[PDB]
Formats: C-alpha cells, structure tokens, sequence
C-alpha cells in the first residue's frame, strides 16, 4: 500500500518521512471512503463486469474462442473468466489501498512469463482488463469512474 | 513488511476473496486512526534527536553502563548504543504509521537478539532504555499516538528479551 | 597481491567487457548488420544481472537505460553494476524484507563475492547504512577499494 | 541530476597484463556529479592523467533543481 | 532537472529575495495548468503503448526505412527505435507536467544529436516519427493539452535535430 | 518540487507517473492557492517573526550574544537573524514548491559542515528554527499553520 | 561464422587459436562445398517451401488468420510470409556462415520485443518455423536435412 | 568484427537478397583461401615469441629507446612493448584467419593512438617495430601467407600513424 | 600500541615485520624508561593538570558556564572535568603504548557522534584539551613534552 | 608520487648514472630538513581545521562569492568550496613532507581547472583563498617550513590559475 | 622510500600521518646518513665490485660465456656486465631510499618475461646478483653488508 511504499522509500532513504510523503498518507486517509465505495460498487456487480467484459473481448477478439484459440472451449472460456475475476479483484485491492503494489505483486510481476509458459496472448489479457474498466467506469459516477479507472489503465499498460 | 491495509489484503487474497464487509470495517478503522499517526509521526521525525537524548539521560547517563567497563563505556560503543536507540526510534515510528508490527520482525527482531548475544550487549539494559523511550515518545506525542508508540516499543522490548 | 588474479578452472567464470562494444567506433559506418561483437555484452550484461540479482529478471524488471548506456559505453561495468545494484528491485527484493545486517551480508557477497570478514566491515557498511542509506551502502561497497582491485 | 563525461588515461604499474587492457587504460564514463569527487581521487591514486572533464549534464551554478 | 515550480524558486534565489508578483503570476499560471497537465499525463500513460505503435504504422512501417537497408530493418534495430519512440513519450510526459524542457536537455537531449549522427540514425526520419506521435497523443488527449504536450515534443525534435 | 520527485522516482522505474503521484499532483495543484497564500503571509511578515524569533532563542539561550559566543556583538547577531530570514525563505521555498528538494539542495545539504566551518551550535540553530515555527503559528490561520509546521519541522530535523 | 567464432573465443581466453579449433576450421572449409549446397537448395526452392510451410502453419492455427487475429487479412497474411521468407534467408545464412550467430544478429535479438509491439504471437512465429523446417527436410536428403536441423531447432527455441 | 563470410552475408542483406553468385564464388574463394590461411595461423602461433624476439633485436635493441632515457628503458615498459607487440602479432593473425581488418580496427585500433599519445610511446619506433615484425613473419611463413600478414601489419602501422 | 601497529601493517601486507620495523620497536623498548617517566610525572600531575586547563578554558570561553552553555551547573562542570580526566588518563595510556590507537579506540572514533547527542561544543572540548596540553608541557621536561605534545596534538587534531 | 629521494634517484636514472656529487648533497639536504618537515607536518595536522576556517573568514566570508547568487551561497556549495580548500591544504602538507611537487601535480592539478572552469567557480577567489591559507600556515608553523608551506601552496594556485 | 609509503597510506585513509609515521619518517631521516655512506661506498667500489663478481659467474658457468652462449662474445659480455652494473646501481637506489620500491619500479617488474624474450637465463642472472651480494658484503662492514643483503637478497629473490 502507500503506507508501505513510503516507509520503504524512507528507510532506503535511511530517514523518517518526508512532509510530502506525510501530507500524502494523510490526504489518503480522508479520501479513503470514495475508496470504499468503488471496491463496494466493484465487489457488489463483480459478476456482471466480468460478464460484460467477456462478452465484449469476445466479440472484439474472437480468435481468442475460435479453434485453435487460447479460449477455446467451455472450459478455456471459464478460465478466462477466472483469470478475469483475478485481475477484477486485484484491481478492487489497488483501489483501496491507493497504490497498486498489492496489484504488482499479485498479478502483475512475472505475469509475462506465467502467460508465455501457458500460451496465452498478454494483449488479449489487456484487452479484457480494458473492457473491465469500460464496464466499470459506466457502473460508477464520472470522477468516481475516472479515478477509478486510473488502476485499470496501469493493469493494461503493464501487461500491453 | 505488511501495514494493516496490506494484511486486509493479504487475508483476502490467500482467501482468494473480494474485500467482505468486515475488511471494509477494518480499513475504515485504519483510515479513522490515520491522521493521529501521521500527527504522531510528523512530531517524532520533528523531534528524533532529542527524545533519544531524554531517554539515555533518564536511563542511561551516570551509570554502569556508561562507567568504564560498561558495554557503553567507550565514545564508540556510546555512538553504537545511540545508532541502536535511534534504529528502534524510527523503526517505531514506521510501525506506528503503518498501523503494524510486521516491520519490526522484518528489520530489526529477526536477528538481533543473536546479534546482541554474539556482541554482550546487555538486553536488560536495551529493554530500560526502550521503555524509558516509552515515556520519553509519549510525552511529546500525546496519549493514544502515546499508546500507540508504547505498543510498538514494547513489541521492540519483548523481541529483544 | 594475487586480488586480481582469476581462477581459472578453480573458481567461477569471470565476465569482463575484454572485446570492444558495438557501435564503438565509427569503423563500422552504419549497417553491418552481423557486427559481430553485440552477443558477449548482451551476454555480459544479462551476467551482472544473474550476479546481483543471484537469477534473471523478468521482462518488465529489467534496466533498458542503464542497459543501453552500458552497451554505448556511456558507463563502465562498474557504474552497470552500481545502477543494478541502487535499482529499487534491488531494494525491494533482497534489502527490504531483511534484517540490516543480513541484507547488508548478502550484498557484501553478492557485489563482492566474499563474505565479510568480520566486525571491522560489518560495522563500517552498518554505520554507512544508519548515517545515509541503502544507496550510499551499496556506493561505498562499489568504490571500496577492495572492489576496485578485484 | 549533474553528470560529468571524463575521460583519462590510467596506465598498469605493478603487473604486465596480457588481456585487452586499452578499454579500461584510455576511457571515457559518464560519472555522476555526486560519485566526480571520489572518482577523480581514485584516478590520482591509480596514477591516471585526466585528459578531459566536461559536464555533459545541467548548468553551472544551479541553486535548486540540480536533481 | 527544472519544473516550473523549481525553476521559480530558482529565479527568486539567484536574486535572493523572497517571491514577488513576478513569480507569483507564473505560479498561478502553473496551479491553473496543472489540471490540464495531469489529465493529459492520465491518459498518455493510459494509452502509451497504442500511442507509439500506431505512430509507427503510420510514420515507419512498410517503408524504406524498415525496408532492408533501411536503419530500421533489422529485429535489434526495430526494438532500438520503439525503445527510442518510447523514451521521447515518456520524457515528453514528464515535461508536459513539469511545465518545462529542463528535464528533456538532462535526460534527452544530452550526447543525443552526435549519437544518432555516430550511428547513422536518419534525424529527419525520426523527425516525423515524433510529429506522428504528436499528432496521435494530441487527438488522443484534446487540442488544448495536445497542443501543449506537442510543444515540448516539438522541442525535443528540434533539439535533436 | 513534489512533481520534480514523482517525476525522478518515474524515471528510476522507467515508468510513467503512478496513479497515486498523479492524484498527489492533482491535489497539490488545487491546492497551490492556500500554499501561496501561506507563503504570502510568510513573505509579508518575515521580519516581525524572524525578529521574534531571535529575541525568544536569545534569552533561551544568551550564550551566542553572550561574550565568546559564536555570535557575539551586534553585528553577529545581524548575522545570525540574516541566518534565521534565510531558512524561513528557504521554508516558504518549500511550502511553495510542496517538496522539501529546494530546502535540501539551498541549505541542509553540507549545511552541518558549514557551521562547524562557523563554529555555530547547530542545535541552537534547530531551537531558533523551533521559534520561528510557533511564531508564524501564533501569527497566521491554524489549517495553514500545519502545513507551515511540517516544514517547519522537516528544517528541524534536518537541522539537528 | 565458426572462425569469427572460434576467433571471439581465443581473444576472450587471451590465446592464439587452438590446434583442435584449428582443425574444427579447416574440416568447415573442407566441407564448405556440401554446406553451402543446402544453401543453393534453399535459396533455389524459397517460393515453394515458404508458401507450403505458410499453408501448413495456417491449418495447424486457423486462430491467426482468423479475424481478430494479427495475420488475418490479405496483407496480413502476405507480410507474416513476408517475415516467413526473412527466416528462410536467416536460415540459409546461418547454415552459410557454418554459425547461428547472423541469424541471432539480424533476426533473433529483439524479436520478442518487436513482435510484441506488432502484436504477433511468438509461438505461431515458431510453429511457423517448424513447418518451414519439416518442408526443407522432406525436400533435402537425410544428412542434409539432419545439418539443417540443427539451425531450425536453434531458431525455434529462441523464438519459444 | 566481420570475417570474409560476414562481409559476404552483411552485403547481401544490406539489399535484402539471398545469396547470389557472386556471393557464392567470394565464399569458395575464402575456402580456398581457408588452408593457407590456417597453416600461417598454426605456425605463428608455434612460432609467436620467438617472432617477436627476432623483430625487437632487429628493430630496437641498442638503440636510444632501450638505453636509458628511451620509453624502453625500464624493465617494465621493456616488458609492456614485449607485450605490445605479442598483440600486434596475434591480432595480425586474427585478421589473417578472418580475411578482414575489422577485428583490427574495432580492437586493436579502438584508442591506441590516443594511448600512445598519452603515455608518450614513440609511434615511429613502435611502427618500425610492426614493420619489423612484418618482415620476420614473411621470411617464417613464406612469401604467399607473409603477402597478405604484412598487409594486415601495415594497415595496422597506418592506422596507428 | 607501536608493537601492535607494525604486526597489523606487516599482517595487511601479509609479511614479516620490516628490519626499519623491528628497529623502531628495539627503540621504543629501550625509551620504554622514560615514557614510563613521562606517564608517571602525567599521573602525578593529574588533579592538577585537568583542574588548571578546565580553568583556562572556562577564562577562554565564558559560554560553557554562562547562561545557555552546555556544562552550565557545577555537576555539568564537575562532568567536564571528568571527560578531562579520561583525555589525560588516554594520553598517559597513548604516550605509555607508543602507539594512538589505545587513545582513538576508548575516545577518539565517533566521538563527534558520541558528543552530538549531548550538544557538547566540540571545538569547545578541542580547546580543553590544548589547554590540558600546555599545563603538561609547563609541568613537563623539554623532550618529553614535545614527546607527549605529538600525541596530545594528534588527538587535538583528530578531535577538533 | 615522487619524494625528494626518489626524485633524485629518478633524475639519475634519467641518464642512467650513479648517484653523482649533486645528489648526494640533495639527499643531505633533504635529510637535513626531514626533521623540521615532520615537525611543521605535525604542527598543521594539530589544528589543520582551524586554518581553513579562519581562512575562509579571512577572505571570502561576508562577500560576494558566499553571498547569494556566487557560487557558495548554498550550503552544499560552501561545504563543497571548504572541502576543496582542506584537501589542498592536507595535499600542501604531503608534499612538503615528500619534499617535491610531483604529489601535488598527481593528485590536485590533474583536472581541477576544467572541473572549476566548468563548474563555473571562480579561479581568482580560490586562489586568493589559498594564498589566505597559506599566510595563516606559514604563522602557525614558522618561518623556513612556513616558507616551505607556501612554496606548495603556490605551486598550487599556479596550477589552478 | 618510507615517506612514500606513509603519504600514499595517508591519503588513502584520508587524513595526516599517524605521529607514529612521523616518528619512522624522523628515524628513516636519520638513518639517511649511513645509508648514503652505504650507498657511497658501492658507488665507489662499482667497478671492482662489477668485475670480481663477473669473472666469479663466468667461472661458475662459463657456458654463459661459452661459444653458443648467450653472453659469448666480447659483445654479449660487455652487456652482460652492463646488466651487472644496472643491478647493482638499482640495488645503491634502494639503500638510498631505504626500499625497494625503486629496484622493483625501475628493474624487477617483468623483469622474467625481458629475459625470456632475450635468451637470457634468469638462473644465471640470479646467481650473478648473488656473487655481487658476496663480493659487496666481503668488501664492506658486517653491519653495513646486512643492510645491502636486504635489497640483494630481494633482488635475488624476485629473479628467482
Ligand atoms: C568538558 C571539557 C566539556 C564538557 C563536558 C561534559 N560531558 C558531559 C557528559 C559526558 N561526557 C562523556 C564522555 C566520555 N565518557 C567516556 O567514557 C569517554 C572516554 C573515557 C568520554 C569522552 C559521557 C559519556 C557523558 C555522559 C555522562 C556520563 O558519562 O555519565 C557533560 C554533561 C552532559 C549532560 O547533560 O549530562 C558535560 C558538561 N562540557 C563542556 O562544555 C566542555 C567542552
Ligand atoms: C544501546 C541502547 C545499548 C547497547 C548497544 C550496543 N550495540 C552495539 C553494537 C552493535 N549493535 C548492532 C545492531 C544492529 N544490527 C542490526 O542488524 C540491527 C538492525 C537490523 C541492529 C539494531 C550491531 C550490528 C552492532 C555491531 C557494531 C560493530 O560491529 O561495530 C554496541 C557496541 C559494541 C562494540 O563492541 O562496539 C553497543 C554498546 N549497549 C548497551 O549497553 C545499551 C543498553
Ligand atoms: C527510431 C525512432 C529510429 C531508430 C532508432 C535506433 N536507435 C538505436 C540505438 C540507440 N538509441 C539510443 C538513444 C537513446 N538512449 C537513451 O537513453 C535515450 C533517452 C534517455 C535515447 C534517445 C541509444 C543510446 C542507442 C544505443 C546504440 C545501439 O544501437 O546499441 C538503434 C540501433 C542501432 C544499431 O545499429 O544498433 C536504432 C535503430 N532507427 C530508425 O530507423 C528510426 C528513425
Ligand atoms: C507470420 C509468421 C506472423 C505474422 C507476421 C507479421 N509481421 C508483420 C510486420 C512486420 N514483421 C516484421 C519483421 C521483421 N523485419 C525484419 O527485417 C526481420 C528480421 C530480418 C523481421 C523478423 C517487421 C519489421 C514488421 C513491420 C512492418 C513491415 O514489415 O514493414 C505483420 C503486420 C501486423 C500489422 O498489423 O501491421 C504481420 C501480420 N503475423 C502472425 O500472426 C504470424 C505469427
Ligand atoms: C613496443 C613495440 C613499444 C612500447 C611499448 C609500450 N607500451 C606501453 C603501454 C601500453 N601499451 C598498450 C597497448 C595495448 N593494450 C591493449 O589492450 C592493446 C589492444 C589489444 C594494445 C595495442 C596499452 C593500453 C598500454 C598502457 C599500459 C598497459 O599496458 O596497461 C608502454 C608503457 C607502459 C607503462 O606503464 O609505462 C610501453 C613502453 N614502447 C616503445 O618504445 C615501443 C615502440
Ligand atoms: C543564528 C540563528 C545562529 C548563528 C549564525 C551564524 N552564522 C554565521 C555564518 C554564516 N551563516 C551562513 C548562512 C548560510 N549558508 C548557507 O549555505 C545557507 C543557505 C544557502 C545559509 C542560511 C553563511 C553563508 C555564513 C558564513 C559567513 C557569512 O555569512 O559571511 C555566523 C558567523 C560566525 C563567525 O563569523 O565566526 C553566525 C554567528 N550563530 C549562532 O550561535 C546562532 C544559533
Ligand atoms: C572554494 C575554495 C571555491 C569553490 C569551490 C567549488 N568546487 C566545487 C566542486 C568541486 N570541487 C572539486 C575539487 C577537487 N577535486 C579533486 O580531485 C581535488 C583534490 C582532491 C579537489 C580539491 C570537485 C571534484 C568538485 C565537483 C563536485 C564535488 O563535490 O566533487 C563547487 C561546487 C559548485 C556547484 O555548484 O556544484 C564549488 C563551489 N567555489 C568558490 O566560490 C570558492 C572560491
Ligand atoms: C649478465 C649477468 C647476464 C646476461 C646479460 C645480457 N643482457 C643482454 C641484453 C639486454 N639486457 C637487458 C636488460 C635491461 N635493460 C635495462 O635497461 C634494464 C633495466 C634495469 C635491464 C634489466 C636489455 C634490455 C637487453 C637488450 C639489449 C639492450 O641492452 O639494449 C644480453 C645480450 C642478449 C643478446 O642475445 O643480444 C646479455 C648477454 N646474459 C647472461 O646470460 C647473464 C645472466
Ligand atoms: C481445434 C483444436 C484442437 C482439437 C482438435 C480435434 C477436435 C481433434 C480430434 C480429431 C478426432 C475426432 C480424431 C478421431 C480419430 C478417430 C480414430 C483415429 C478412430 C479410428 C477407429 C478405428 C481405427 C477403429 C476401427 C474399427 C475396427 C478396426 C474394429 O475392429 C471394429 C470396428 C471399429 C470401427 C471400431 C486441438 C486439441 C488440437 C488444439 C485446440 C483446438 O482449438
């Protein structure tokens, strides 16, 4: 978290935080509640981002269902489903916790060579998790969405 | 290490769960009780120097330790001792911001009470001093940070006996 | 006398940067597209890789600028080497999560190959640690002389 | 951050090397501003000549923003 | 490296006095831009990648230049130049926020001109590479803040060139 | 300033800014009129607080003024109070910028060498910056003077 | 090259070529004829072994050409032969050169990170590999074939 | 560096186009070339220090160089200009088995001249000690091989000049 | 001491002590007669050498004692003058050793450090000790005070 | 470096003779002055601090040059102006202890112009800030080794001028 | 030379002379007097010193000057002797500077490879600096002798 990741940096640093660091933990903390309120909105309609996403990375990239695809399959497909629910579900974490350390640790470090070695296609990946993001963004109010979809566009930036 | 946001999502995620209601109550709390520790922090950090100063004077000074023979006899071993105390000073401080004990064991108690064993440093004398820090910290940050802080300190104590 | 000596057969492989880099000089005009010499410092530096960071990295933790300065000859090994090692990979893998005195054990090891002989360095890098930080650290293991000479 | 392009020529006085040594004797590093000082002196105390000194990144006299 | 910001405190104390009107009316100039700055540094960093690759679709691929005996023909000369692309966005971006080019002269622009010269990178090929980019990030983020960022893109384009 | 830093803690990961240093920019931009209006105040009545300042750290300690002092007659008293209107410059710099990089790279970097060089108790420089940061407290809007006193404190701790 | 190879092997050691990669260097030139036969034949019969191996490789992944897909499309498909045809010449220059070193210099290095950009898959970049590999195999006779081989495999497994 | 077989395969790739026949008839040329090359090569390499004996003594020994005064006085630099002329020596090899001087150019030639200048090696002795070189190696390998070794000699003394 | 020096330079050298070595500890266990006499006339000196450089410094630096010093208050006072004493008894050790690492060891290394956290004037405690220095040298032989003055002087210098 | 001994043996060796009548009375008379060599050498190390800091005083404190907007205003700057001038003066008393230049030449005027020149520092205050060294050295030591001191000391600001 | 080494230690440490290197600079100085007086006396028995020893060695082994022997000739022993007459003036430099460091510097680095590369035996070189070691030890004083074995054994040793 941004808790975390200042300390870390100030006792790399070798010294107690900054007044920066400080007044950005504490702006954190009071903003902390709109927080709240995306990972509810997020976890409460989880099921049906994902459906929606699904459906249009889908449509958008139907090679990845068609035969020889990744995706092929009901059981390819439910994969992808679940491998969209991670990424939901990290994103949710990132959310609340104001810095997408949780995200990189979970989901994003070695996500390359994890999907090399299943033969999985990392743009298709990004595709879907933008497609969550749209979903999303049009379930949540605009600044509440915008900001919102700042953790989503990390996600799809490391992974494309 | 882990602060308190991190163990609501470390717990949800070796769940492999989505943040129930209890974790938003739990970071709720965690975000009620933020700005007293970054009160308490930004006061530590303003004042790290001099509360390490009142704590060896209240504990440490025109002592055994500090008489020829002590293990804090020597200018040496006096700029060690005060590297230590200010080691567990900001240590504390991180614990206390991050809402979490995780640190310590992380950093300072995963070897040094061997460290302290191989050296002969006196760890009931480490654990005075501690505990002199104890007030020392409280009664520039207050009563609860003052808690808080005692906490940690105390956490430092025990790892160290 | 015999720091710089290598062990040959007897020890591990020495990396050095012995042929010229690529793109060096302007000897070669431009094309020459199979100049020879680019796979023994690709080589080179995906070793300082596997030597700080005792495995390889994944694609994203890599350094390109200090990767690319290296093989335009911007830098030295040793500034490679230092960036790698300052690199908050670095810091979040092997100096975070661990007791001070075991990172700075480890990084002893790793930048040296050789494990401190006792309290003497122990406590310079220590009080190096407390007065500056991990950067200044993993500078003073770099430009001890020590370092140099090996 | 200031950075300084130097380059110099530091010759071998105790052993007679017979690996490709021109690259470390006549070379040119970009060293940091914070790192010239230390630098330069392990330079002199190797016996190297400082043929040239530049500062390739920044302005003289920066007060604040020299990072 | 300079931001506005930094450059300001800068000019007030080469001068040694406190900030005046002068300086005060670029800061507010500053604080008023900077949501235009952020917004814009939001979505190029969102949409990097696409940025970059459609710029090449649309400036390099299927011509000479990545034709064979073309400079970016062959696979580590291809990956070199998206590197490059990728760089310039990405210090374009952080010139963009900092309201200045300071940053682009340390990072960029130094050792660049001779060492695309040294390595017979055409300049004027990677001129209308940038501009591509430009105009990509420019329809990408909105005329205003497109405008603004194509000013430093500009800037390092010439300075390259 | 606090961007000068996200934008080289950007560029050491080779990254672009995260969403966390994006929303930290956002804020300290929106909030740049209370900063320079804090650093307005400061800038109006530096004198009145730099003169309180000295006059509460001279008869907290006398010693400077005092016959052998380091700061001894009226002219190095002059000298010390130039001091003193030096690092509240350097502090209004800071709050202005949002970041303590200025005050570093102006007056704390080598800082402890320069006044060893001038033989002046580095501690009593930290107590006379202590001064200086309850007179301004005393003086202007307590939701500022946190603001003002983070800073404050940061000089102190880099002081001492 | 096997002597610009045994050559950056000597210099790195410090030594004048060995007496056995002496005679390595000499049993090449010696063989120089026969190895650069299966040149001619590859450099001869290009048209029918790529456009073969692009139909092969089409069956096995329909995916990739497939809409949604990166060699989907006419152009599409006619640029991934494109690059079909540049590994064939990468082969034939490495089965030259008596060395793997040209193929890995100017179409090995930095092909992940330009397919990556172009959105290729890598692995139907290998499979594709493999087919132009069994179609030389079965236009070359066995020792030719099996010498081939060995810059095929080293080119698919630098691929995947 | 680039051998024969390395300019043979960059040419054709700078236009993109297989192997021609003229590439076909400089790769047989270089195979014929293969063998006389690799005798030269094996016989130098026996052969290496003594060359280097029979060139220094005709070249600089006895003279102001080697008396005191001269760059080649002292032990040390005796024994640097040994070692510098074994590198001529094996890098002229080099070139000889990879029928080119891009070894010697990117190596060899890299900031030798800038050294020398530096260090204040006397460039018309060392030259008329490659020369020198150039002649004991023809007379050791015979005219055939020695034609193209003190080609290489000589690009080396012009670079160097 | 002198002996201990030279085994470490010769163990760092990884040799045998010099002949120029040996011949420094001959001399030095020859002197050993009158460094036991220079030690001896030190201690008997002491209540006397300490008290009279403590009063030359507080004539020299009135701060100490004034209002606002560092050793304001007799127990401070008395406490500096034990920090003289432990100076002397760590030169009479010094001067006794040959050698100025039993002096640098118990009080010269981190000193600074050590006297930072009191807030004790370092040159202040420098000046104590050149006035400690010239009452021995006053209550001390000719060549035996230049003797004692080279290592009083070292730790002058190291300190200050 | 070079010392004064090993100047002379140098100097002979340049010819190649034995230690001839001149160098045996340079020798002498080196050895004659060793003994107050290591005493001034001892005498500046006492107090080496206390000359630059009077020093500093003495010629550029309260000017132009640590006023804001010189080149020592920032406490980095005057940290770093202070440095320079404590390892020319420790650089100054090695060589009067070496008794010979060629330290001095080795280890300060290697690069050190260009490094102000580019640094923007300015040569005629850092050299009239040596000189103020070199006043208040030659009254701590004395009069032949003062004399001494200086002889170093503006060999020093010959270099940097 | 002592002074060398003591200054080369010091700025390597970063600071002044220990008073205990001062004090072996003083004695080095001291003794500087008889070793000039050493170094007098082989200057002035070079010749005789020169020609006893090399007639010893051509007796020892007179292969050496032995037709195919690479001192044979007029020629050959003429620099023969004058290799003699380098050794023995490097071995007066070291007596003079009370090292050696300049024997090393001057004529001992490298010093295999130079006679490798001239034919010329380092046993037999070795053995001629021990017959001028015996003839300068039989013409000078035991003490004197003992001082000069140091740099011939040296000498000896690093030719062996
Ligand atoms: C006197 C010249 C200066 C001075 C002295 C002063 N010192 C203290 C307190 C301490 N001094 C020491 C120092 C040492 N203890 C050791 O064992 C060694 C080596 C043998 C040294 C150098 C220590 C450890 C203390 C702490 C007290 C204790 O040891 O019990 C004080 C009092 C500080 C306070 O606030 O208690 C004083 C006044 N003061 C001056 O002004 C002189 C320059
Ligand atoms: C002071 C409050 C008490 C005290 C301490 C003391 N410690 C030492 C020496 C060391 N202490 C450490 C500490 C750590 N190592 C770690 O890894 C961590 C952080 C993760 C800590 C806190 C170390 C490494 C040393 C050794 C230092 C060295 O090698 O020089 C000393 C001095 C020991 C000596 O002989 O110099 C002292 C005095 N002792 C007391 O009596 C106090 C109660
Ligand atoms: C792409 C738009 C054009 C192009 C690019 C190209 N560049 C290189 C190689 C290098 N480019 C750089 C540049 C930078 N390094 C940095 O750190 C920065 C930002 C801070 C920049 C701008 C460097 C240093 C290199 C290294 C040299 C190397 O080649 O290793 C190449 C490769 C050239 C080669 O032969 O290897 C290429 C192809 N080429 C085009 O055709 C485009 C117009
Ligand atoms: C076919 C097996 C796969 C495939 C091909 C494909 N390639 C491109 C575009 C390019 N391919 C290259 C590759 C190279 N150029 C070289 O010089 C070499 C080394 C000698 C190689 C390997 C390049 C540079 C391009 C850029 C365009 C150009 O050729 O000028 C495409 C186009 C994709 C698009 O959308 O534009 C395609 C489709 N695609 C697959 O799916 C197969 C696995
Ligand atoms: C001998 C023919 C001449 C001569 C020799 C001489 N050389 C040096 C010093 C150096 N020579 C080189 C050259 C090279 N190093 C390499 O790696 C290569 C490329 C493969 C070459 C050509 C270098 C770099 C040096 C610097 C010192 C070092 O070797 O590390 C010296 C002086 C050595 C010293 O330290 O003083 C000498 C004497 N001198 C003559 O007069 C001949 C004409
Ligand atoms: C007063 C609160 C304390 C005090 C002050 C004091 N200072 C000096 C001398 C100097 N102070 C400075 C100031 C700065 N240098 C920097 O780099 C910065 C920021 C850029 C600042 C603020 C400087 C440059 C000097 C040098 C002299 C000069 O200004 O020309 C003195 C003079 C001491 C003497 O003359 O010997 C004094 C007295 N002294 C105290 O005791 C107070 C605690
Ligand atoms: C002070 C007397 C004057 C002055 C000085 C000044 N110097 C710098 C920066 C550097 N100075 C050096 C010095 C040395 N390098 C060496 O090798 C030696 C001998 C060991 C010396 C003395 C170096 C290396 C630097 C580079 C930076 C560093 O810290 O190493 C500055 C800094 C300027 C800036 O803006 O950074 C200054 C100010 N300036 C004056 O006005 C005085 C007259
Ligand atoms: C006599 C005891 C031994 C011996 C002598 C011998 N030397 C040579 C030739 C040379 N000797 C040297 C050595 C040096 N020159 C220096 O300047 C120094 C630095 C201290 C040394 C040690 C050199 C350089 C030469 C080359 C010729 C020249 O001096 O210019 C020869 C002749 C070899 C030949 O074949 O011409 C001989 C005979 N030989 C022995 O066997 C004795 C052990
Ligand atoms: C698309 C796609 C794929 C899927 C590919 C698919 C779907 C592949 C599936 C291919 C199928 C359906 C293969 C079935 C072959 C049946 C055989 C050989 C049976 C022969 C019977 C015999 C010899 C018996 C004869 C008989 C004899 C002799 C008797 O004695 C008695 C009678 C009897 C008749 C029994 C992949 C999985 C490759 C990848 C992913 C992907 O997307």
């Amino acid at each position: 978290s941004i808790v975390t990741k200042s300390i870390v940096n100030a006792d790399a640093e070798a010294r107690y935080l900054s007044p920066g660091e400080l007044d950005r933990i504490k702006a954190f903390v009071t903003g902390g509640a709109a927080r709240l309120r995306i990972a509810e909105t997020l976890t409460g309609s989880r099921e049906t981002i994902v459906k929606q996403a699904g459906d249009r990375l889908f449509q958008k990239r139907p090679d990845i269902v068609s035969p020889g695809g990744n995706a092929y399959g009901e059981e390819m497909t439910a994969t992808c489903l679940r491998d969209m629910d991670y990424y939901l579900r990290l994103v949710t974490y990132g959310v609340v916790s104001g810095d997408v350390t949780p995200i990189e640790e979970i989901g994003l470090v070695g996500v390359r060579e994890m999907y090399r070695s299943l033969g999985t296609p990392i743009e298709a990946v990004a595709q879907s998790v933008r497609e969550m993001k749209e979903v999303a963004s049009g379930l949540m109010s605009s600044d509440d969405a915008a900001e919102a979809s700042a953790y989503f566009d990390f996600v799809i930036g490391k992974m494309s | 290490m882990q602060d308190a946001i991190t163990a609501v999502i470390n717990s949800a995620d070796v769940q492999g769960k989505y943040l129930d209601g209890a974790a938003m109550d739990k970071l709720k709390s965690y975000f009620a009780s933020g700005e007293l520790r970054v009160r308490a922090a930004s006061v530590i950090s303003a004042n790290a120097a001099t509360i390490v100063k009142e704590a060896v004077a209240k504990s440490l000074l025109y002592s055994d330790v500090t008489r020829p023979g002590g293990n804090m006899y020597t200018t040496r071993r006096y700029a060690a001792c005060i590297r230590d105390l200010d080691y567990y000073l900001r240590y504390a401080t991180y614990a206390m911001l991050a809402g979490d004990a995780s640190i310590l064991d992380e950093r300072v108690l995963n070897g040094l009470k061997e460290t302290y064993n191989s050296l002969g440093v006196p760890i009931s004398s480490t654990v005075q001093a501690i505990q002199a820090i104890k007030e020392v910290t409280a009664s520039l940050v207050g009563a609860d940070a003052g808690k808080e802080m005692g906490v940690y300190l105390d956490y430092i104590c025990s790892g160290l006996s | 006398s015999a720091v710089g000596e290598f062990p040959g057969s007897l020890g591990a492989k020495v990396f050095r940067l012995n042929g010229g880099l690529p793109g060096a000089k302007v000897g070669k005009n431009t094309g020459t597209s199979v100049k020879f010499g680019e796979s023994s410092t690709q080589a080179l530096i995906r070793a300082a890789y596997r030597q700080v960071f005792g495995r390889d990295l994944y694609e994203g933790q890599r350094l390109s600028v200090a990767e690319i300065q290296l093989e335009n000859g911007d830098i030295s090994v040793r500034e490679f080497i230092k960036r790698l090692a300052k690199s908050e990979l670095f810091l979040k893998l092997y100096w975070a999560p661990h007791y001070v005195c075991k990172a700075i054990e480890y990084m002893h090891r790793r930048l040296l190959g050789r494990p401190t002989y006792g309290r003497q360095e122990m406590n310079q890098y220590f009080d190096i640690a407390s007065k500056q930080g991990f950067y200044a650290v993993v500078e003073a293991m770099i430009d001890s002389k020590e370092y140099s000479d090996a | 951050m200031r950075m300084f392009r130097i380059t110099a020529c530091v010759p071998s006085q105790t052993r007679i090397r017979t690996q490709r040594e021109l690259q470390n004797t006549y070379f040119t590093k970009l060293v940091p501003y914070d790192n010239w000082f230390r630098e330069q002196q392990r330079i002199m105390k190797m016996g190297g000549k400082i043929v040239k000194v530049e500062l390739a990144t920044g302005r003289p006299g920066t007060n604040a923003g020299l990072a």
